């Protein structure tokens, strides 16, 4: 589209300075103009992407959570009717959102995933296949709601199927796809016990594997570790 | 406010 | 434009949730639409209108800083050469910027100002006016940065002659313009002098006056005294 | 770092 004439390099040093400068969008599109390109992506370019749209989708679900809230509230008893721009502003947010989630996932179907063959690539597209389908799940209402969170599901699944065949116990996008997973289970599959188990076991399988780390690994792997915890004492 | 991965300031 | 078809009322009402929901580029587009209705505004929403836009143009203005700083260290000795894309980026910002306070000083000009007859209204929108050329000025380097500092300058000196005409020290709208006309000195028009004597004087006549407001008041004065009182201790 | 008014948080 927009960044078909910028080459690839520029569009990623361009990514680099809209996240110095706090300019999400402007990085989100940097880094699909560099997707579009066709070339696979290397790691550093991989976390480009997911920072990028995890900040612009951030906002858009801060603002539908506001606007939610105002909407049930006013359908209460006693509550005074104001007519219909509650629900317009809030359904603005949302297909705003829903827009966003729809580019991921359109980026990943074409075509990072079919071309993604290393377990952390592979691993890395399908846990945001599921992330973005759980975003589309958190909005969902209607009779496509039960297929949105077996999207999610699948995606997750799979991913959490390679990473155990493939990747450490310790590593970031394992850890971090196995938490994510967990708050699926929790906040969408209405599975709180699942969720507290996956949590559970992934922070005590890697738990068992950090006298194998570097200093600098460690602290990566620890870090998303103590997330899991956050949530573990949260739902217990 | 469930901790997810990753996240914003 | 895109509001033509919107009541009113409920520009206002989505203006407000937008600002719960910390949207304020949508907060900023409903407020426009409003003001496009013709009619006058009253404080509450002259109050929306500013709060709108200054939260896009801070966005904007920090983003720019940001790119102008890592551009003005690329062109040291000893900086290595890494292309267009800084400067092509900056300019990007600086585009859009310049875009924002164009559409607010043309709300101003068609009619909010010449619309406006009381010292509250007037003195308000002319601040407005000082205000979006000093943003303006901020990044102006051409021909006609002298023209766009004497449009602030003249802006702000005409809401300065109304207010002290019309409205006692310790208005807050008074308090404000006298804040941002003596930044306009410091940071804009090379004037140390002339902002620390204007802070001064602002600040002592404002002390002055404290002893006739409500307690409501009072708290809402001694928060903008504050403010000058900060700029102070940072310039002397 | 001058401070002006309205301001963001
Ligand atoms: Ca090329
Ligand atoms: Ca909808
Ligand atoms: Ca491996
Ligand atoms: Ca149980
Ligand atoms: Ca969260
Ligand atoms: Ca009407
Ligand atoms: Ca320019
Ligand atoms: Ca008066
Ligand atoms: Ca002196
Ligand atoms: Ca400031
Ligand atoms: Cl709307
Ligand atoms: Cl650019």
């Amino acid at each position: 589209g927009a960044m078909g004439s910028m080459e690839r390099a520029s569009l990623i040093q361009k990514a680099k300075l809209a996240e110095q400068a706090e300019r999400y969008e402007d990085m989100a599109a940097f880094m699909k103009g560099a997707v579009e390109k066709g070339e696979e992506l290397s790691c550093e370019e991989r976390n480009l992407l997911s920072v990028a749209y995890k900040n612009v989708v951030g906002g858009q679900r801060a603002a539908w959570r506001v606007l939610s809230s105002i909407e049930q509230k006013s359908n209460e008893e006693g509550s005074e009717e104001k007519g219909p721009e509650v629900r317009e502003y809030r359904e603005k947010v949302e297909t705003e959102l829903q827009g966003v989630c729809d580019t991921v996932l359109g980026l990943l179907d074409s075509h990072l995933i079919k071309e993604a063959g290393d377990a952390e690539s592979r691993v890395f597209y399908l846990k945001m296949k599921g992330d973005y389908y759980r975003y589309l799940a958190e909005v969902a209402t209607g009779d496509d709601k039960k297929r949105i969170i077996d999207s999610a599901r699948s995606a997750y699944q799979e991913a959490m199927d390679i990473s155990k065949k493939e990747m450490p116990p310790t590593n970031p996008i394992r850890l971090g796809l196995a938490l994510n997973f967990s708050v699926f289970h929790y906040e969408i599959a209405n599975s709180p016990e699942e969720a507290i188990s996956l949590a559970k076991t992934t922070f005590d399988e890697a738990m068992a594997d950090l006298h194998t780390l570097s200093e600098d690994s460690y602290k990566d792997s620890t870090l998303i570790m103590q997330l899991l915890r956050d949530n573990l004492t949260l739902w217990t | 406010r469930s901790s997810s991965f990753p996240y914003t300031t």
